[PDB]
């Protein structure tokens, strides 16, 4: 359980390539076509495509010196086509999400889709970093027990 | 919730293109915005404009 | 990759009270 690189090297160099491409195909738009098509499947799929790549934009703040200096380097350009090409795809899904149901239906399955995604990452982006706001609430807690013990 | 109050406050076209009809597409995207509500909590019942 | 298991449908599923785009499996947002 140490022993994740093979799946970091694949997932990593995949989430490089294929959040490239989900660049497009997670970033779907132009126009709605039930708003992405599909924003449930396609700017959700660019938020846990921005799940894995928060490995590099979470856990990129968790993974901050780990073991290695390249985890975040080289992984870095592999998250450059990798968490900003899925963070911000779900931030175009997500701004054309909500900006495609601002569109006069808006509609009954592309705001659900859509909706759903701004949902689903919406109340777990909010559990998630309320996470790591009670990671310094818990830390607070925690190691504000220790550090701020006071002893 | 700011597109219906960004589409909202920019359909004042603020003249008020009679003299007061700020509210007339104002309160239409109003009108847009508790259909919108509540076809988006229909949607989506955790975020994304409930009402 | 960058499905990631399951963007498509099971991490829209984190509230997906959509019925029915479908685009999501299931089912709610809050189990406290």
């Amino acid at each position: 359980v140490n022993t994740t690189s093979s799946i970091y090297d694949r997932i990593y160099n995949f989430v490089a390539l294929m959040e490239h491409i989900e660049r497009l195909l997670v970033a779907e738009l132009a126009e709605d076509a039930l708003e992405t098509g599909c924003p449930h499947l396609l700017e959700i799929h660019f938020l846990l495509t921005s799940a894995r790549d928060f490995q590099e934009q979470v856990v990129v703040m968790a993974k901050e010196a780990t073991e290695d200096a390249q985890r975040t380097v080289m992984k870095l350009f592999s998250r450059l086509s990798g968490i900003i090409s899925k963070f911000d795809k779900l931030l175009d899904g997500l701004t054309y999400d909500i900006v495609e149901m601002a569109r006069a239906e808006q509609i009954s399955l592309a705001i659900r889709l859509f909706k759903i995604y701004d949902l689903e990452e919406r109340e777990d982006l909010r559990i998630e970093a309320i996470r790591n706001i009670i990671k310094k609430k818990e830390i607070e807690i925690e190691k504000s027990s220790i550090k701020k013990l006071p002893n | 919730n700011s597109i219906s109050e960004m589409f909202g406050e920019m359909r004042e076209k603020y003249v008020g293109d009679q003299k007061f009809d700020v509210l007339d597409n104002m309160d239409w995207i109003f009108n847009e915005l508790i259909i919108v509500k509540e076809h988006i909590a229909n949607c989506c019942p955790p975020h994304w404009n409930i009402f | 990759m960058d499905r990631f298991q399951i963007g498509d449908e099971q991490l829209l599923r984190f509230y997906q009270l959509k019925t029915i785009n479908p685009t999501h499996s299931w089912a709610q947002d809050s189990s406290k």
